[PDB]
């Protein structure tokens, strides 16, 4: 996701005398011209925030030109894409020759290769914006390329889930590291609040594993959305409230944290079970509170961003008309 | 011994060795003249390093690796 990173490089200056007249402006211009819009150090550079440090404009010894060089350390905004990230807008340039691939249409350029093995991948047609989830493989940020390279498949909500066991109680003073992320999710939810609720409902029931047309809406001041199924009549807890409980310093972090497929993914709610009440598709992972909480927060942020991007990019009913066949793929795959 | 046979002058461009990339040896090959390690010692003693760059990098083999 969008993040702040610090790089350090060396810039060659062809005309040091003219360069030194306005060093800050010229350095910023050179950094923007060279690094913005390219993959560097496993990260895609979006813009240059500033120059943290720099060095005097030295003069090249080895060559006989008067050119100089400057060591510059700069802080920039970069986009890093993990595994399982959801990309709402992906245009398929060429679905042919038993290979598929599409380019992202968001703030983070990506070239995703979609295999022809899956039937859903074959069904998609060119010139069609089809939502996509990146595969478990890491994203390949080849240096110098203007877009990342990855492999993905059309997002089909999968029924298998995982259960996480917390053996260590809540980490103390790491709640601030978690709070850094609760801020990001809060910003995402504020952004989601602006757009219409009907489109959000449409996409949520499209991508809800257990499709519910009941129109029953769970209402949470930060988040509002159609309600799902109830498992064992258990009560989920809002992640934001539990994090806010950091002031109390007691949060019952040990309990098994899990989010069942019914529980809306964008919703901050998650179920806490003293025992393995949730069915374990895989043995509950033995992980610390840090690992779990970061994981759940990342998943919810990914889903919230997916939903906002879906609502924004499909803002036209006719585009939805074209992509209703993709919607039919998702609906046919959906079970309950 | 005739002066016309002994004299030699060469400009920037000419045949170059395939392996080291340096000018071919001697006048018979139409290549450059040699600045042995004694000439390099003398130039180093005089502190003439821009001259050394000009002769051993630009005029001789020189590359950005």
């Amino acid at each position: 996701m969008i993040d702040q990173k610090i790089f350090e490089t060396t810039l060659n200056i062809d005309d040091p005398t003219n360069f030194c007249t306005n060093v800050e402006a010229h350095l910023l211009k050179e950094l923007e011209n060279i690094y913005v819009g390219k993959c560097f150090k496993n990260s895609f550079i979006l813009n240059i925030t500033g120059v943290i440090q720099r060095s005097p404009c030295f003069i090249m010894r080895t060559n006989n030109s008067g050119r100089g060089y400057m060591h510059v350390r700069f802080s920039a905004v970069v986009s890093y894409l993990n595994a399982f990230d959801l990309i709402a807008a992906v245009k398929i340039i060429k679905n042919d020759s038993n290979i598929i691939l599409g380019e992202s249409l968001l703030t983070e350029p990506v070239t995703i290769v979609i295999p022809s093995s899956e039937s859903q991948n074959n069904v998609a047609e060119v010139g069609q914006i089809v939502p996509v989830q990146l595969a478990n493989s890491s994203v390949y940020y080849i240096p110098g390329r203007q877009q990342a390279s990855a492999t993905g498949s059309i997002f089909i909500p999968k029924h298998t889930f995982s259960v996480y066991h917390v053996q260590e109680e809540l980490t103390q003073e790491q709640a601030l590291n978690l709070t850094k992320l609760v801020n990001i999710i809060e910003m995402l939810l504020e952004s989601r609040s602006k757009k219409d609720f009907k489109q959000i409902c449409f996409f949520e029931k499209l991508y809800y594993t257990y499709s519910i047309s009941s129109d029953e809406i769970l209402d949470l001041k930060i988040w509002k959305g159609p309600k799902g199924k109830e498992m064992s009549r258990l009560k989920p807890c809002n992640v934001l409230s539990f994090l806010y409980d950091a002031l109390k310093n007691k949060s019952s972090s040990l309990g098994f944290w899990a989010r069942p497929p019914n529980l809306l993914k964008s919703s901050p709610l998650a179920y806490q079970q003293d025992q393995n009440s949730f069915n374990a598709t895989e043995l509950p992972i033995i992980c610390s509170a840090e690992v779990m909480f970061v994981t759940l927060l990342k998943e919810i942020i990914n889903y919230l961003q997916f939903m906002n991007d879906l609502c924004d990019t499909f803002n036209n009913e006719q585009l939805i008309k074209r992509h209703e066949n993709i919607w039919m793929l998702i609906e046919q795959r959906k079970i309950g | 011994k005739f002066v016309l046979d002994d004299r030699y002058a060469v400009a920037s461009y000419g045949p170059t060795d395939a392996l080291t990339g340096q000018p071919l040896d001697g006048k018979r090959s139409h290549g450059g003249l040699r600045l042995g390690e004694m000439e390099h010692w003398v130039l180093t003693a005089q502190g003439a390093m821009q001259t050394i760059i000009e002769k051993s990098h630009d005029d001789s083999d020189g590359c950005i690796s």
